[PDB]
């Protein structure tokens, strides 16, 4: 028996425009007696959940949570709870979830660091890292997009915000994407896109590829003409 | 004393003119032309397209500036692009801010 | 910037079509100057016609769909340059209707 | 440059070509102030040998060399029937003629790209 | 150059906090870019000492703060625990360090009975007296060359240097002190005791204004000097106060019409208003009553350091709208779009020094004697401006007109009306003639029945050019004018 | 290079990737003597989505940027079993990524 | 480069390799007059790994880093029987070893 309550990240609030609260119960016996309504600070609740599975890959029970909370309720920070109805529990278990209170609001700075020359010499795979430094609150959501449209999440693996060493109230994440060296050597543009509740349009993106990222040579060609020109 | 002939922020091209008075007489004042050009050296060919190839050849024709592909972001101008942000199943096209300082809504 | 590819014999004549923005300040045809690499006007919106092309070309204006037509009466086999039409005072970079013969 | 080297006086010349059908009042105004008619002298329009219909004219304005050296704009105005607004103010001053010195600077930076 | 403006020169004693405020043009970019306080290192560019984005250096750790006020359009850097090491050249600016957009601040820290007063102000010095003797022979003493070289005669006669401004009793009171007057005078009563006198030039009150805008100076000098005539300098390189405006009557030639001077209040605090500021208006403006007018020493003065932004949001306004005598004009006066109008005051100028503007018209509709009838204000073009008209081309009307509003940003835009006698573009006086040239007739010649409250159009000859216009009221003051639609062309006065 | 521009700080990242038994101990040192622990921060090892057995970790060090343009060397020492000699070192400096060629070509003409 | 960056000192190496028999003399002379024996230290000959008959040796000269920056041109001299004149001198300075950094190509 395992029960986890997960708050809604800002990414879910932004992209899906809906704040969904998930209290999932997995790896336990099946009884099909699940009916959970997310209770507000007072006794009332908003709605019930949906799509509970009576089977699991390890032949157990798997439950999910579902809610639709108005966003100003999340902004104000009223405490929320999930209580279980499943008959396996002799006593219902309550999981408490809520938004942390009035923090600051700094904005991220995104830096793309290309693979090191030593790693590129091995001709195995190159790792490109996206550093998000400086933000505040602790939520950030980074996506990777190889030359055009999105890379699928097996590939990269961003970490979790962890307080920056020497800047009291800002944080930093780190997302690493592993690619084939040819792919990096052909010359593909890889883009890191960050969604944060502090950026201009909540999102930004920085792209780097073969020749922009720490190139060995600069190849320019200034061709100024008509230096006179009746101005 | 400089007379700023042009200041093109699409190409970082500033032309100013000055009558420098070296000697203390007439007909020995040098009329100048101070062309100043800042080369991006890491900007893409398509400034509004991040994935376009890097720009290596920079052409500046001082007549087209005295009076269109840009070379440098203007700091007063909000440059944005569109990126797909797939999160869940819901892929959504979102307006990413290429220049974040200048793209805050008023 | 399109470049019409026309051929004609020694007596064969060639007509040139160029857009007319209705500005009427200056609309012109320009032979490519191969001796220096720039562009030199042959006919414009004020009678100037080249001495080597003396009285062998003429211009016609049509407002129906904004035609500027260059009609060449004769042709001395002299290799015709890039007859790039353009507009405005600046001949060299006002180029648009590129034509080669 | 020669008459400036002479150190007495300078003569700016306003020349109008084309001139389809005569018709032209030429006025000389400096800093928006029309100058005295005595200083500037115009010409009776004569034809063009490039086109008999065409008509050209000239008007010379004389000043002291010091006035031109100072940098005053003295720009001449042309009024013709053909004129779009029915007037022109073509332009000139000492520091807008041919340049003698050119220090083009071409600063190259890998982290420029956002033109202040 | 950079439109950033700050203190050209701060200074302080060690261990004392300092506050340095830098002004930047309020735009979204400027309001959201990085605000940096760097130190120009001797060889090497700025080392960023503090930034708006939470960065603080090795030092300035717990000593400094950098607050950004986007609404004011400023950012203030506070440096505590000042030391002799923290002296040099700094820069405050926006964006990237190696980039320009910045201002240079020269900070200098000085090593840490005293009486400190401003130049030309009352001060008094005390000198302890032995009471065993009733009154020992004493005078005033000065600190110049290790021995008080005669500074006040013991008989009471005043020294030529300290003439006609000293009184002695042990208290000595002197007023109207010049810069060189102060010193650490050693006085005896022979019982020698120390003393200190300090004179400090008042720090300029930085004012950051915009090009094509207006500024106001508030010369709140002490009442005492209040009645002495007051003035307003403009400090040049060498000490020479190019006197701009004077209470006595002096006027500066290149500042005509525009400048208005408020009358002195109960105390001695009058305001000077300047309009249509240009790039040559940037400089130190020094106040100061001292009857003569010329800023001469020994006078209370107040300083301002005006900086005129060359990147201004105020749009261009036609500086002159000259017109035909007996005709009409049109004055489009811009105002702040954000804040809509309250009272659209419209004024004149008495002079280049007094220049008390005479509200010809107001949003209520009150009009002056001579312009009763022949003048109007007509709001539209609504989008953040308007159009005040004045028909019947009198000569005397030549001058400068101000487009006042009692909103917030008070630009008092000024417009010059150069009247010239010539052919009138529309016809005469009714009873109803009216006429405007065919070239001018591309619009729609209209008629309005003149009301000081609101112009309302009424029927007349509404046809093509007819002799050209005309007026008919077949069955007061009336107007017969051309209209562009959005904007408006000239007028016509019929009875 | 876009962080050094701000002239605020410099964040050097040590990326250890590949180890087996996820136990990797990383320190930062500059000129021999070890750098005190509140400058860098090290993430806990995470499995590589690629190599199914392997793990990775990233340790960042934030130094004042002036220091970093003084061309000072900072080294990352990382200790793990699979390491031959039980440790290994990497050195970074101001000139680790300097470009080899500034191959420019200026074409200046007075004729259009 | 790192030793120069530290700025305290700098060691110049003379690698006398591939000589037989074992005995050899190595000395240093900056400008002409033999450097005093405390400054440099010469290693003893040791069998070279690759070539089996040849023995190599090292001589390190420790000089101040600022002196190196002035390009004082030191020379390491070696005395050995197999040498034709029994002496061979090689010189080094700051200038030596600097490639062509700047390659300007003016064309009309
Ligand atoms: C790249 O360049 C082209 C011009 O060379 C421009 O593309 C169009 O501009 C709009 C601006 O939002 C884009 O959003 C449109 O997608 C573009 N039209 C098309 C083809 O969709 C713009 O400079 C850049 N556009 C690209 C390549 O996305
Ligand atoms: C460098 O620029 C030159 C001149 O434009 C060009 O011929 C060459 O192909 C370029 N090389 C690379 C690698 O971009
Ligand atoms: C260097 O530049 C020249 C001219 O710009 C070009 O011809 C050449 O190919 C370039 N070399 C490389 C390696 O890019
Ligand atoms: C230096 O420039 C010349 C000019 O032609 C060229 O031949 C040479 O290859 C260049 N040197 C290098 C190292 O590229």
């Amino acid at each position: 028996i395992r029960v986890f309550a997960i708050p809604p990240s800002f990414a879910s609030i932004f992209l899906t425009k809906s704040t969904k609260l998930t209290c999932l119960v997995t790896d336990l016996t099946t009884y099909d007696s699940v009916t959970i309504s997310w209770t507000r600070q007072n006794g009332e609740a908003v709605k019930t959940h949906t799509n509970i599975s009576e089977s699991h890959p390890n032949a157990t029970f798997s439950a999910v949570g579902e809610a639709s909370i108005c966003e100003d309720d999340w902004n104000s920070g009223e405490r929320f709870t999930c209580t279980v109805t499943h008959t396996d529990l002799p006593s219902p278990l309550k999981q408490t979830i809520s938004r942390p209170k009035g923090v600051a609001l700094h904005r991220p700075d995104v830096y793309l660091l290309p693979p090191a020359r030593e790693q590129l010499n091995l001709r195995e795979s190159a790792t490109i890292t996206c550093l998000v430094t400086g933000f505040s609150p602790a939520d950030v959501f980074v996506q990777w997009m190889q030359r055009g449209q999105p890379l699928s999440p097996e590939k990269y693996v961003t970490s979790a915000p962890m307080p920056e060493p020497q800047a009291p109230g800002r944080y930093f994440a780190h997302s690493i994407l592993t690619v084939s060296e040819e792919e990096w050597n052909t010359g593909e543009t890889y883009t890191c896109v960050v969604a944060h509740e502090a950026l201009p349009n909540r999102v930004t993106e920085r792209t780097v590829d073969k020749s922009t990222g720490k190139p060995t040579l600069y190849n320019v060609s200034l061709v100024m003409s008509d230096t006179a020109g009746t101005c | 004393e400089r007379i700023v002939l042009v200041d093109n922020k699409c190409k970082c091209a500033r032309i100013t003119s000055r009558i420098i008075r070296s000697s203390e007489d007439p007909n020995e004042d040098i009329v100048e032309r101070n062309i100043r050009i800042i080369v991006p050296l890491n900007n893409r060919e398509n400034i509004s397209d991040p994935t376009s190839p890097l720009r290596t050849r920079f052409v500046y024709h001082l007549s087209d500036l005295c009076k269109e592909t840009c070379y440098t972001y203007d700091r007063n101008k909000c440059y944005t692009a569109v990126v797909p942000l797939v999160y869940g199943g819901e892929t959504k096209m979102v307006e990413t801010a290429l220049t974040p300082d200048a793209c805050y809504p008023d | 910037l399109p470049e019409v590819k026309v051929e004609g014999e020694l007596g064969g004549s060639v007509t040139i079509k160029c857009p007319l923005p209705e500005m009427h300040v200056r609309i012109y045809l320009c032979r490519e100057m191969a001796g220096s690499g720039t562009c030199g006007t042959v006919v414009s919106t004020t009678n100037f016609i080249k001495a080597e092309y003396k009285g062998r070309v003429t211009l016609k204006q049509y407002p129906r769909k904004n035609l500027f037509l260059v009609e060449v009466t004769q042709l001395t086999e002299s290799d015709s340059g890039v007859y790039a039409c353009g507009a405005g005072m600046n001949t060299d970079r006002g180029k648009t209707q590129k034509v080669t013969l | 440059r020669e008459q400036l080297n002479l150190r007495e006086s300078a003569t700016i010349t306003c020349l109008v070509t084309g001139f389809s059908p005569a018709d032209v009042f030429v006025q000389w105004m400096q800093r928006g102030q029309p100058l005295s008619p005595e200083k500037y002298v115009t010409s009776a329009p004569m034809p063009e040998p490039q086109a008999p219909g065409r008509y050209f004219a000239h008007s010379i304005l004389t000043v002291s060399e010091e006035e031109w050296n100072t940098g005053e704009t003295y720009t001449c105005v042309v009024a013709h029937e053909a004129l779009p607004n029915r007037v022109t103010e073509r332009t000139v001053d000492k520091s807008t003629g041919k340049p003698t010195l050119y220090n083009v600077s071409l600063v190259m930076s890998d982290t420029a790209g956002t033109c202040y | 150059k950079s439109p950033i403006f700050g203190p050209e020169e701060v200074n302080s004693v060690e261990g004392n906090s300092v506050s340095i405020t830098c002004y930047y043009p309020p735009t979204s970019v400027n309001r959201h870019t990085r605000k940096y306080w760097c130190r120009q290192g001797a060889r090497g560019g700025c080392i960023t000492l503090i930034s708006s984005e939470g960065y603080v250096s090795s030092k300035y750790a717990g000593r400094a703060n950098l607050t950004n006020f986007p609404e004011n359009g400023t950012f203030v850097v506070n440096i505590a625990q000042l030391s002799q090491d923290d002296s040099g050249r700094y820069k405050c600016g926006l964006g990237i360090n190696s980039r320009g957009l910045s201002f240079d601040v020269s900070l200098e820290v000085s090593q840490g009975k005293v009486y400190t007063v401003d130049l030309g102000r009352t001060v008094t010095i005390n000198c302890p007296f032995k009471t065993e003797n009733a009154q020992k022979r004493k005078s005033l003493y000065k600190q110049i060359g290790l021995y008080p070289v005669l500074v006040i005669d013991s008989s009471g006669y005043v020294n030529p240097n300290y003439t006609g401004r000293i009184r002695l009793d042990f208290s000595v009171v002197i007023n109207q002190l010049r810069l060189s007057d102060a010193g650490q005078y050693l006085c005896q009563a022979s019982n020698k005791k120390n003393a200190d006198l300090q004179v400090l030039k008042p720090e300029p009150e930085l004012v950051y204004e915009d090009l094509r805008g207006s500024v106001t100076f508030h010369c709140a000098l002490g009442p005492e000097v209040a009645n002495v005539a007051k003035f307003l300098c403009r400090q040049s390189s060498g000490e020479n106060c190019d006197v701009v405006v004077n209470t006595l009557g002096k006027r500066a030639p290149a500042f005509e019409g525009r400048i208005l001077l408020n009358p002195q209040d109960k105390d001695g605090s009058f305001s000077v208003v300047i309009t249509g500021l240009r790039k040559e208006d940037a400089g130190r403006y020094l106040c100061g009553a001292h009857s003569d007018g010329q800023l001469q020493e020994g006078s209370p003065i107040q300083a301002w350091q005006l900086f005129v932004n060359e990147e201004s949001t105020i749009p261009r306004s036609p500086t002159v709208v000259k017109g035909v005598a007996g005709g009409s004009v049109a004055v489009l006066c811009p105002y702040n779009r954000k804040e809509s109008k309250s009272i659209k005051y419209w004024c004149l100028w008495e002079g280049a020094q007094n220049g008390r503007c005479p509200l010809l018209v107001d949003s209520e509709g009150w009009v002056k004697a001579q312009y009763e009838g022949r003048l109007s204000l007509l709001e539209e073009p609504g989008n953040g401006t308007f159009t005040v008209i004045l028909n019947q081309l009198t000569s005397r009307d030549a001058g400068f007109y101000w487009c006042l509003t009692n909103g917030d940003t008070l630009w008092r835009t000024t417009v010059e009306i150069k009247i010239i006698e010539g052919e009138p573009n529309l016809k005469v006086p009714g009873n109803v003639p009216c006429h405007f040239p065919c070239k001018f007739s591309s619009y729609e010649k209209y008629w309005c029945k003149w009301n000081n409250t609101g112009c309302q159009a009424l029927p007349s000859q509404d046809e093509g050019p007819s002799k050209s216009r005309l007026v008919s009221l077949t069955l007061g003051w009336y107007w017969c004018g051309v209209k562009q639609g959005h904007f408006y062309g000239e007028t016509a006065a019929v009875y």
